RNA sequence: CAAGGUAGAGCAUGGGCCGGUAUCCUUAAGGAGACGGACGAACUGCGAAUGUGCUUUUCUUCUAUGCAAGCGUAGUGGGCGAGUUCUGGUAAGCAGGACUGGCGAAGAGGAAUGAACCUGGCACUGUGCUAAGGAACCCAAUGUCUGGACAGAGACCGAAAGAGGUAGGUGAAUAAAAUU
């Protein structure tokens, strides 16, 4: 395709994605009420929690008002894999359990292994509430050789928090 | 280091591709969200559209080539801001680079002025023969009539203590 | 006598006014506003040059009555009564108050302490703020080093930092050198003292021409 | 699809047994009782024998008296009638 | 220290506006209240029967009852940390129908056919819901007219 | 979808400071003035941001180890402090309000020490990693590059006013190295 747009001077920019990824960077425990309230729904809860969120407009609302605590961005395929490979696992209701074949089997009629899950995931918008819901948050480690600067400054001002576009796969792969 | 980066942008509504025009804009900065933050910060003050109506296309890093680490001359036009206002002027340096230049100058004026490097603005970088230098600081480097002996000493060995009787320094 | 200026230097205050709510309040030290040629057409005195502020305070009215004594002496001396006009352009609208006590106290009638402290007029002053125009000065272009001279002599006067600046305009008009003379040259401008009004192709045709046969040129 | 999936949830845990309530009579008949019906109600989804099981959990000022005219009243014409507590005359 | 009169502070509220004076307009007198209609409430300050206290001055309610010339609306309010209703009197010069309902009978007027429909062929209605704006589209560029900026303003 | 009159901006009703060309009125003074500059917590012609309420799950997102009418009954009714703002006062570790988190009732690691500041909320053990803050020695971990700076200075530290030394920018000259 960009061979062919080339060849015939056009520019070609796709579509932005359909969910971001979350990562709490530092502590809320002197946050207002609707601070917490507002990362409660986003099932943010302890330090070092990443989540999966909708592109939406909702969305990107409840992220200005958070914005000094996480930090956010996009995810290509191949750091998807590695994180659900690597420290992901669900819940039926309050029963917490390892992603197995007769798991997704019996909640998800139709995936039965675990790299259609995420297929699914990657491709398809319409499921995604019900894909998203089945993950429980992921549990991460502090980065592997540190922060660079103090962490609570934007990432434009050489801190850890804010949107880092297309480059939140380098944060996520040193704590994994 | 410091890397130069080229951003292309177009303004969006409601709907699509609302204007036919393209945007461009040359950037010296240290990764590409600072190039892209350049971008956003030029386009709301030169023109109206804020981010939110934007959309970025490309970004492309910009490179020279010189195997051979051939030294050039080159003149920087640069604004930076202080306590009382907005201050320009020009100055010349030396170089492997367009890059190697420019963080030349960011070091300098973080010296003499003391300002952090995000209060600097580079205006134009242009490269110069023998015949266009005009400030004195240069020329003789450039006109390659320069030698000089070394004023620092340097340790033979890694250990803390050496007898009496060994060679020191060099 | 009075109190040091450091007791009412800034700005804490809401503006306070001579009104129907406040009563008996003392006459400023500073009366008058303009000196030098007053009426002189705006074309005869072409340099401008300002006291310009560097800070944000309260100026008081003996501050300002110093000051004017002291601009007006070196021009009238250097410059001759006929060559430039001074402006004091800050009246000191807002009131100043104290909360009087007795000196033999510890005990007396009288309700000692902070007990309904509020308090009585005590003078006036001027309410100023960063980039303002304190004092300025029309003359002729030969004046320039006597001007800057006798702006230099207020700076003393006031509490911070105050620059003496040179100015674009013409005159008391509001208009640069260069567009001026380009209005003035094909027409456009009429004389009301010590500045103009320019002609514009708004009103109705015999108003215009009425307008034009006054022209400066 | 999910909104209502949760709800249907919710609706059904709040009529099951709580298996954490035990009545407070030393009365040995009665706690047999019980535990033939808490045996019941983990083999079952039944709302009827989930309801009656709640209810022998409760005091005796919840277990309040009907008379029978009232039962009647109520039956809303089935043939078999339940009740946890006492049934009581009605002289009318 | 203030007082607590029936119209205390009410010397912005309760004034009328600039070249607006006079007593009110004919389509004040001429519309037509139901029970169930939202209301909105502002007061005009020449009318002096049937004016509300100012707390109820720009709130919408609903309409409970309706009398020859006056209403009575139902509110919310809290005191004491807890919820009360509260049942106001107001005369039709003091009212106007309300427009927050607007794009909701729109909606319903959509669902009403389809829910039919859903009846007949299929069996539950698509029922038409709002989504909020998603992520910015793509687009394909011609790649002529371009346009080059710069820090040329040097802002002296 | 409503309501609002603060910050900014203005001086069209009311209060109110200084000066005015032509022209006009008298005087042979002064006054008025087609206009400019300066202003109000109890002046307004215009008007934000943030905050408040109403409807819609027929609207995203979360939700049962969750909410909870009703009944019975406790303690409390001297508060104090930080950040942002306000009123009285020359001010005050002073007196008195508003909003969002604290100490009270909160330990642990860091600012040498400190109720409230930075990191960050505690059952009991074991192995790894980071924060804030550090890395000659006291004391676990330290070095490198480029400019400035000589004062028993600075790392900890006061004003209006200023010359001297040195490093750079911009604008004027002159030039038989440059200089002012």
């Amino acid at each position: 395709s960009e061979e062919r747009m080339q060849k015939e001077n056009k520019i070609y920019a796709p579509k932005d994605p359909h969910f971001y990824a979350v990562v709490l960077i530092k502590s809320p425990l002197r946050a207002s009420n609707k601070i917490k309230k507002t990362l409660e729904l986003f099932r943010l809860k302890h330090i070092n929690n990443c989540v999966l969120v909708k592109n939406n407009e909702s969305s990107r609302q409840m992220l200005q008002k958070i914005r000094n605590f996480v930090a956010y961005g996009e995810l290509k395929l191949k750091t998807l894999r590695e994180l659900i490979y690597k420290r992901g696992s669900c819940h039926i209701f309050s029963e917490k359990l390892n992603i197995t074949n007769e798991t997704l089997e019996d909640a998800f009629k139709n995936i039965r292994c675990i790299e259609e899950f995420i297929y699914e995931l990657y491709f398809n918008d319409e499921r995604f509430k019900e894909l998203n819901n089945f993950l429980n948050p992921f549990k991460l480690t502090p980065p592997k050789g540190g922060y660079k600067g103090r962490k609570a400054k934007d990432i434009i001002e050489g801190g850890a928090v804010g949107n880092h576009q297309d480059k939140i796969g380098e944060l996520i792969k040193k704590m994994i | 280091a410091i890397n130069e980066y080229k951003v292309y942008g177009i303004k969006i509504d409601d709907n699509g591709v609302v204007g036919d025009e393209v945007y461009a804009h040359i950037v010296f900065a240290t990764n590409e969200l600072l190039a892209k933050s350049s971008f956003n910060k030029i386009l709301k003050k030169q023109k109206k559209i804020k981010p939110k109506n934007t959309k970025v296309i490309k970004v492309e890093e910009i490179k020279e080539d010189n195997k051979d680490l051939d030294v050039k001359n080159y003149g920087i036009d640069y604004y930076y801001k202080s306590k009382r206002c907005d201050h320009k002027g020009y100055k010349e340096f030396r170089g492997v680079s367009r890059c190697h230049a420019v963080d030349k100058l960011l070091c300098d004026i973080g010296g003499r002025h003391s300002v952090k490097r995000n209060l600097i603005f580079i205006m134009k970088v242009k490269e110069l023969t023998v015949d266009e230098i005009k400030k004195d600081k240069i020329k003789i480097f450039a006109m390659e009539d320069v030698e000089y002996p070394a004023y620092r000493n340097v340790l033979r060995s890694n250990k803390l203590f050496v007898s009496e009787n060994e060679k020191l320094f060099n | 006598g009075r109190r040091p200026g450091r007791c009412y230097r800034y700005c804490k205050n809401k503006p306070y006014i001579k009104s129907r709510f406040c009563r008996g309040v003392p006459d400023p030290k500073i009366r008058i506003h303009d000196l030098g040629n007053k009426n002189a057409p705006c074309v005869d005195l072409p340099l401008n040059v300002n006291l310009i502020s560097y800070s944000k305070e309260q100026l008081s009215s003996e501050s300002l009555e110093s000051a004017r004594i002291a601009v007006n002496k070196y021009m009238m001396v250097n410059a001759g009564k006929d060559n430039y006009h001074v402006r004091i352009n800050v009246h000191p609208y807002h009131i100043l108050r104290i909360n009087k006590m007795l000196s033999c106290a510890g005990a007396d009638r009288l309700q000692t302490g902070m007990r309904l402290a509020y308090g009585k007029p005590y003078g006036t002053a001027a309410r100023v703020r960063f980039g303002q125009r304190i004092i300025s000065i029309r003359t002729k272009d030969s004046n320039l080093k006597m001007a800057m001279e006798a702006l230099r002599r207020a700076r003393y006067k006031f509490p911070g930092k105050y620059e003496v600046q040179k100015s674009n305009e013409y005159g008391f008009s509001g208009i640069e050198r260069s567009q001026f003379e380009e209005l003035k040259n094909n027409g456009k401008l009429i004389n009301m003292g010590d500045h103009v009004k320019i002609i514009k192709e708004k009103g109705t045709v015999e108003r215009y021409v009425k307008l034009c046969e006054n022209a400066i040129q | 699809m999910l909104k209502q999936k949760m709800f249907e949830h919710y609706k059904k845990k709040a009529i099951l047994f709580d298996e954490s309530r035990v009545p407070r009579t030393k009365n040995v008949f009665y706690q047999s009782l019980f535990s033939l019906y808490k045996k019941v109600c983990e083999n079952t989804e039944n709302e009827i024998v989930h309801k009656i099981t709640k209810r022998l959990t409760m005091s005796r000022t919840e277990r309040h008296p009907l008379k029978l005219s009232n039962i009647i009243e109520q039956a809303n014409g089935k043939e078999i009638v339940v009740f946890v507590g006492k049934v009581l005359d009605d002289d009318k | 220290v203030s007082s607590h009169g029936y119209r205390r502070q009410t010397r912005n509220l309760f004034s009328q506006a600039f070249r607006k004076h006079g007593m009110p307009n004919t389509s004040t007198y001429l519309t037509q209240y139901a029970v169930g209609e939202y209301v909105d409430i502002k007061v005009n300050p020449a009318i002096h029967k049937g004016m509300p206290h100012k707390y109820y001055h720009g709130r919408t309610g609903i309409i409970k009852e309706v009398n020859r010339g006056s209403v009575i609306v139902l509110f919310n309010r809290i005191l004491a940390n807890k919820t009360v209703e509260r049942k106001v009197i107001v005369g039709i010069e003091h009212i106007r129908k309300s427009k927050c309902q607007d794009e909701y009978l729109k909606r319903l007027e959509i669902n009403k056919k389809i829910i039919e429909e859903a009846e007949k062929k299929g069996e539950v209605p698509v029922l038409f819901k709002r989504q909020p704006k998603g992520p910015k589209p793509a687009v394909e560029m011609l790649m002529n007219n371009i346009i080059e900026l710069s820090y040329d303003k040097v802002e002296s």
